[PDB]
């Protein structure tokens, strides 16, 4: 039971660190470049409007 | 490149997917860790 | 005739159709006091004038104008070196009066007998974070593109107190031949930030051979984006004269940016991309054609402006048209400065495109260029190897990466850090980057020929 | 005057304007609401007018005021309740008997009733008088005397009449000066304009040591007076709480509070509040509130008062700053402040920017921090006052990508967190070494140097034992204690003591509400005294838990410091760590031994 | 004549217009600035004039050329550096005493002070002419004639005298040409507006290759003559690096090298780089700038030659291309040409499409893609030739997803994408073989079976190699190394020096930069049946540690491979390479076994 | 909110206000515009969306004399379950508190099925005795 | 598409009509109204870009006779490779289905590469038989 024991917390300790480090910051990037583009679409056309 | 007008919606759910991930994972890590020490001294004697 | 009406800092004029463009016209004002302005936009019988002094309080027929009959030209002169300046060419603290030997009118090209030989001597500041990985020729452009919570002023400084000592050591190597001066300006920068940089140039004992503009925030946006162009013609003056490098420090580019933004809102020409100028990108050129060997080829103006993102991202209009237009950028990371180094200047993106040119053989190794390929690879691979080694553990970590997470940190504790007073040389800087390289075997070593390898490991 | 053409929406446009200016305060209609001209196309002038012109019609007239968007500083401004254009509060509360001002009452920026017991400075009939000379004083305090009359700046010239010692009106006269003909006549208050700096002999280089008696702020990275800062919000965080302390606790000439465009429950706490509170540099006559000059804008006030608000708060500092005081200004929060400039653009149709932003933003902040600061005072004495800032900010899209949170870090050389955890864990305030930086600290430390006290080699020692142990703490949850050493464990204990004895407080005592620069000089000696000892030692042959059972009561006696006087020794530098070296010395003996 | 109505801005309008096409040439003031008709606007005529202005008095005369905006096509135009407006740099050195143009000036486009060598054609007298017909040539290089003359497009009859053989001026007539009278005489030069592309006869589909000289570019997806390519930006492309190895190795005929509003200091490095280097077949008469002809544009010079850049650069391609030869069109870079649009959207008012960026973009964009491509030649003779379009493109939007990168995506028929992680540890130029494609790489890979080479076979290996390594790279990094094999652990370290060696092309030799067709066969070869050899090994009983520990110094030698110059063994072909193959085998047997 | 304030202020009564729904006022608001030369901000919201909230706010809090007051519950619907979502964001900050109400809950079948994980009051203390 | 609806009536014949680039199609109509009074829309796209593409797409379905059919593919390239462009999204919507190509198969070394998972056609199962 130890061995086994042993083997399965560091693939459990892996997959922490794995989705800490790598995973939620490319979702927040990813996220935060779309945003960008987007509200200027929104803006720039009330702009064109006016003009 | 990612589609652009309204990803938002399914990105978001990404974060909350993930976000779930770390704190379960880490309740189930911290729970194996505190076993394993237990293990170590009874198998030492 | 009289002023018809002012939206924002745009001042409608009634006034006739005889001025030239950019014809300096004075504003009569019944306060007491006279304004400054030229001419934007002329029209059937009424013009469109941006003033340098003030944005508001005009009125419409208690205010009236003369016209001075005189486009807007700087009289440059050359014993100008010493003498402080604001953001107009005003004495703020009773430098000499400006007079004149020439005028050159400002439109980012007075003469323009910018290069068509390439630069190829080489700089020194003795920063090896900057010099190896990034080698600055004698009229390439390189900015520093840093982010907030950084002391991007700190580093602008270190170059600054530490050029003028390096210099007479790379004129016996021939790096140099002739002397330096140092142009600052400053643009829409606090008082604080301000005397920092004056502090610097007394310290050192070239306030004598340093030209400095400051302009603040608080003083108007259209006196702002004049500010760095002033220097500018000043700076080309010098070179052209009296045959020095002009090392000039534009800084910062952000606040200058956030001027041609209000002139651009403010416009009748709809803007770019996230509200930023649709010819941001022709504000920001005007400056950048003014770098390289002036006729005569032995002055020369070579340039480093500083940027901070205002917004953390190279995704932001700023970064983005200011890399494309210079040759390469130096990189500044929020990550080593919290830690303890200094300078923080990260070397993993950090990029030379004139690195070639800029290295010879007469003042510099030709090993210069091959052992920064290898740094720049090493550093690049051992920093994702690390982010890398915190995911997996040990059980995807081989030996040879246990060797590159050994280079990694004596890379960021030795050649990065190095004191606000400390001065290096480049042949320093291969010798120590040649011990690091060292615990690498010979196969790991491929990106660099064996003639080389095997003299030097 | 002029009359009115057109109305539409909340802006009003009107003809016959052959003399507005653009900055120009006017009064449209016969409802006298308050507007201000934002463009002139022709003889036609744009108004935005910003009290509701529900009531208002075409033809009508148009009646100005005859300058700008000002705000008159006067005497009678401490205990007093203004909006940010500046009427008084409290006389509307009486008078219309109705808390705030609605539509179409207004009243002059000051009482006008009150009069003044006015002294003489140092002037004389024909003698030549300049700029920010002192030409009297007016007391209002019983501890200074707050309005120092200073000769109107862009004025000078020789004084054909000086009224003598006696009691005035505001109305009535007491100075002519004599500038090119009969310059004006000259009375206590004097106007000046929101969006003008005031002129000064010069600015320097922020370094003036004073507390704000938070000993935290001085003690992780140095507390600067003329300097800026931004903190965090959230809105319930607790920072409203650490801004009433911070107000207290200062020992600065004066406060001014600016609650920019607040909730307005918030802005009446410090009303009730600050005159039951008392001085912790002793006065009576209601307290807090003697030393304050309040400026209250709920976020619902008129969009104009509310962007003039950090402004106008900024322009009675400067003007104190010149008169040889120091004031610190404290504003929430200028999120508050962004939000109402997107309000006018929009109003307008003038196009806003990044994130839908205002274009006119960086350039805006940046002016407004760099009125902020150490300067040596205007007039020819030649004095030193400060201004120092401290501005809110918080998401002002719902993230802190917002442009108004992200461009203040850029101008700002401080930054201090805040925390909900630490707020409701009970350290008010919550800075944390991970959060925060401080690039003014050089000098500062510099300066405490001098003094008596070893500051700069202290902190350098405190961020590094703060920061190691964060370290030490992830070990702690991945291996486990089994592979730490007793020199890891004691770093751990010095750093608990650190944060324990600074950050933590919530005015335990009069003790913690007040604290001078010893104390917390005292406080880090004792805690860096030990960790070298203490290593030393079980690199000499001891244990952590030995070093525990025998310094008992010696390190009951450092944690316990913030309940206790520091006046135990002398009269502010503490006893109880003097003697304290003597016996950590005796007990390292002990603990080798 | 016109009269100038106002200025505002580079838009400057005049009103008394007549005539007026919509890219009619006019020349503003006395000054004489470069502008075009853009608008009209009721009588008056818009222009944009595009060259610097601080002194232009409105209310002067405005004068019309009466035609388009053109280029000169005849001799001497080869081994010049003109601006894209036409004015002989180098001309313009020697008079203004300036390198760059100063405004208020403007000179004739060609120099007028030279004669040149007529030799005759193979149309003599009374043979029928129609246009492109090789009338003459001028001798220019040293191997070639640059200038073959031709008659102009849409001119036609039968020539009633040739002038003999011998030297005579350009601005000198040589020719009549009879057709409905006196059609008029002819000159060595013509003119042609650079907005009407150059007639063809017929359209020919590629089938040749652009030997590119790189190996990352042959190796991993290959361009042909007759060939479209874009390439993304961010700078850390190396587009000079790699623009300055496509003059010196593509074995066209002539190269025209255009920029497009540049540093100014990288067309400053490819000028002086020229004469430096060597031909790669002989001759001198300064080298590789005997067969290259420059358009040599910085930022902040006459927008009007900017833009004007990539048109006159094609019109010089198409010239040469009905002459019968191989063009190398190199467009650096076609994204600032974009801006330019943007800009004057921006200038005229009008509103754009999709972030600023106009709609007219496109359509424009492609018009230009299809005047490259091979041909058969323009006339009665009939010959061969060649335009391959090769343009750089950047973000301003920190995104791949901008219009300018997308609208090239669309036309482009070769795709070499830019993977900033490779270019961060340097590997110019960089790309995988999942941001890239040549939909030409089928035909071209027969071809190249035919030449020698095992090609196809490769081309189909390569990409296999890249894309495994892809998936199991994700792999690797979150779940760890221990699920994959020792087939995909290899798989992971053959691609791995694969990029180190190909990608990397900077170089400090011009055999670290150079790769020839056969060099870059010989490399893929040797390098993929190391992977079959050991994918098989582990197979049968071997470890990736183990195989690696025992080719060892034979893995160093392919990787050092790429440095020793190519001209030894059979050609480029090397006996090196060949041992090579041997050595591979033997190890193999050891390596299992 | 004006007839609440006549009989807060004069026969000094507590008032509880409830105003559904904010998310159709704030429609409104952005509707109107069609011919007006006043532009909007972000989603199409205006850059005055602020100003308009401000409106409806100003009447809610203690009355002059203060045993009555007016007392007011905004009620606002998130149409997509967007708390970045412009309505929430800008009234969030001028509230003194906010009360999430969340779909999950509903699910389980509890009702009412306010979640008060993130729900907050920030003067809790202030109102009891 | 006149010519297939000629061929489709009149002689009762089977006339496919493949007609490529939609894209390019698409941009012309955006390059106008750039001085027409008619305004453009979301993404600088005119508001009746809708409408355009509904004349081209009218010349499709059995014509009477009902021996004859005119049977249409639009062929368009994302220029962007999302198919939330307006360009794809518009098209989707007029027509009862979509087919997918995609980039990934492509990588692989796939032809023709055709992903099924997000293509379906919602008239399918009724046609056939």
């Amino acid at each position: 039971a130890f061995i086994i024991l042993d083997e399965v917390i560091k693939v459990t300790n892996r997959r922490v660190n794995a989705i800490e480090h790598v995973i939620i910051p490319r979702t927040e990037n990813t996220i935060a470049y779309i945003n960008s583009e987007l509200d200027e679409l929104d803006r720039e056309e009330f702009y064109r409007l006016k003009k | 490149v990612f589609p652009t007008r309204m990803t938002l919606g399914l990105m978001k759910t990404k974060l909350k997917g993930a976000n779930q991930g770390y704190s379960l994972l880490k309740r189930k890590s911290e729970a194996l860790t505190k076993r394993f020490r237990d293990i170590t001294k009874r198998i030492d004697d | 005739n009289t002023v018809s009406g002012v939206n924002g800092p745009l001042v409608i004029l009634e006034k006739v159709k005889f001025p030239r463009y950019n014809e300096i016209v004075n504003l009569t004002l019944p306060d007491g006091t006279v304004r400054q302005g030229q001419v934007l936009e002329i029209r059937g019988d009424r013009a469109i004038v941006q003033v340098f002094e003030g944005t508001s309080g005009i009125d419409v027929k208690k205010t009236t104008v003369e016209f001075t009959g005189e486009s807007l030209r700087i009289p440059v002169s050359e014993d100008m070196l010493g003498r402080i300046f604001d953001g107009s060419g005003r004495p703020i603290d009773n430098g000499p009066k400006v007079f004149a030997e020439d005028y050159l009118d400002i439109n980012g090209s007075p003469i323009n007998p910018y290069a068509r030989i390439y630069p190829e001597e080489m700089i020194s500041t003795g920063v090896s974070a900057i010099d190896t990985m990034n080698s600055i020729a004698r009229g390439q452009k390189i900015p520093i593109f840093s982010a907030s919570g950084l002391p991007h002023n700190e580093i602008a400084a270190q170059i600054c107190r530490q050029a003028g000592l390096v210099r007479p050591t790379k004129d016996v190597h021939d790096g140099h031949e002739e002397n330096f001066s140092i142009v600052f300006a400053a643009m829409g920068v606090n008082l604080e930030t301000a005397r920092f940089f004056k502090q610097d140039f007394e310290e050192n004992g070239s306030l004598e051979r340093t030209s400095l503009f400051l302009n603040l925030a608080n003083d108007p946006t259209i006196e702002r984006i004049i500010t760095p162009r002033l220097a500018l013609t000043t700076a080309e003056y010098l070179a052209y004269q009296t045959e020095r490098h002009v090392l000039t420090i534009l800084t910062d580019m952000s606040s200058y940016a956030d001027a041609l933004r209000e002139v651009s809102a403010a416009r009748e020409e709809v803007p770019g991309r996230r509200g930023y100028p649709g010819y941001m990108y022709t504000d920001l050129s005007t400056i950048y054609e003014r770098a390289g060997r002036v006729e005569g080829r032995n002055g020369s103006i070579t340039q480093i402006p500083i940027l901070t993102m205002p917004n953390d991202d190279i995704t932001h209009p700023i970064p983005d048209l200011t890399g494309y237009i210079t040759e390469g950028q130096i990189f500044v990371d929020r990550q080593l400065h919290n830690k303890g180094i200094y300078p923080p200047i990260n070397v993993l993106p950090s990029l030379s495109r004139l690195m070639k040119s800029a290295i010879g053989e007469g003042m510099t190794r030709k090993d210069h260029g091959d052992v920064s390929n290898q740094l720049y690879a090493k550093y690049a691979i051992g920093k994702d190897a690390a982010a890398m080694k915190a995911v997996v553990g040990e059980e995807a970590l081989s030996i040879e990466d246990k060797l590159s997470l050994e280079f990694l940190e004596k890379f960021e504790k030795t050649f990065i850090t190095q004191g606000a007073y400390e001065d290096r040389t480049v042949f320093e800087s291969l010798d120590q980057a040649w011990s690091l390289l060292r615990i690498y075997p010979k196969e790991m070593l491929n990106r660099i020929s064996p003639k080389i390898l095997d003299e030097f490991y | 005057y002029g009359a009115i053409y057109s109305v539409s929406g909340p802006v009003v446009i009107a003809e016959n304007m052959i003399g507005c200016a653009m900055y120009e305060l006017v009064k449209v209609g016969h409802d006298n609401l308050v507007g201000e001209v934002i463009r002139i196309d022709g003889d036609k002038a744009t108004i935005q007018v910003y009290e509701e012109t529900a009531g208002l019609t075409v033809g009508d007239p148009v009646l100005r005021t005859g300058k700008p968007l000002s705000v008159e500083l006067g005497p009678g401004l401490m205990e007093t309740i203004y909006d940010g254009i500046q009427r008084p509060l409290k006389a509307i509360k009486e008078e219309s008997q109705s808390i705030y001002i609605p539509r179409g009452i207004d009243t002059p920026a000051l009482d006008r009733t009150i009069k003044w017991q006015f002294t003489p400075g140092k002037f004389q009939v024909g003698d030549h008088i300049s700029g920010g000379d002192i030409y009297g004083s007016v007391f209002e305090n019983s501890l200074i005397s707050s309005h120092k009359i200073l000769l109107p700046p862009r004025s000078r010239g020789t004084i054909t009449w000086i009224a003598p010692a006696g009691e005035y009106t505001l109305d009535e006269k007491i100075l002519e000066v004599e500038f090119d003909g009969k310059k004006s006549d000259f009375t206590l208050y004097h106007t000046w304009p929101v969006r003008v700096p005031r002129p000064v002999t010069e600015k320097l280089s922020a370094d003036y040591p004073l507390l704000t008696g938070q000993r935290v702020l001085d003690a992780l990275f140095p507390c600067v007076q003329g300097g800026t800062t931004c903190i965090p919000g959230a809105f319930g965080c607790g920072k409203t709480v650490i801004s009433q302390s911070l107000s207290k606790y200062s020992n600065s000439d004066a406060i001014i509070y600016v609650g920019c465009g607040e909730r307005g429950n918030e802005m009446a706490e410090v009303l009730m509040e600050f005159p039951e509170l008392y001085t912790e540099m002793s006065g009576t006559k209601e307290p807090i509130m003697k030393r304050t000059t309040l400026v209250a804008n709920t976020s619902n006030m008129p969009v104009a008062a509310r962007e003039a608000s950090i402004y106008t708060g900024i322009t009675l500092a400067e003007y104190f700053r010149d008169q040889g005081k120091n004031v610190s200004m404290i504003a929430d929060s200028s999120s508050r402040w962004a939000e109402a400039l997107r309000e006018i653009s929009g109003r307008l149709g003038e196009m806003p920017a990044d994130q839908g932003f205002p274009a006119y933003l960086g350039a805006k902040l940046a002016s407004f921090y760099e009125r902020a600061g150490k300067a040596v005072a205007l007039g020819s004495p030649d004095r030193t006052g400060s201004v120092s800032i401290v501005a809110a900010v918080s998401p002002a899209g719902g993230d802190f990508s917002d442009p108004v949170t992200t461009a203040t870090l850029g101008i700002t050389q401080v930054f201090w967190g805040l925390d909900k955890k630490l707020a409701q864990r009970k350290h008010f305030p919550s800075i944390n070494t991970s959060v925060s930086y401080s690039k003014y600290t050089n000098v500062l430390n510099k300066f405490y140097d001098s003094n008596y006290p070893e500051f700069p080699v202290l902190r350098d020692r405190m961020k590094e034992i703060l920061s190691n142990a964060e370290e030490l703490e992830q070990v702690v949850q991945l291996v486990g204690k089994s592979a730490l050493s007793d020199s890891d464990k004691i770093t751990l204990d010095v750093a608990t003591l650190i944060k324990e004895d600074f950050l933590q407080q919530n005015g335990y005592s009069t003790y913690d509400a007040f604290c001078p620069i010893w104390k917390t000089f005292d406080m880090m000696r004792a805690f860096i005294s030990y960790h070298d000892e203490a290593q030393k030692a079980v690199a000499n042959g001891a244990n952590w838990s030995k070093l525990a059972d025998s310094t008992g009561d010696v390190k009951h006696a450092v944690s316990s410091s913030k309940f206790f006087e520091p006046s135990r020794g002398e009269k502010e530098v503490h006893g109880e760590f003097e003697k304290l070296l003597s016996t950590m010395q005796e007990r390292f003996a002990e603990s080798t031994d």
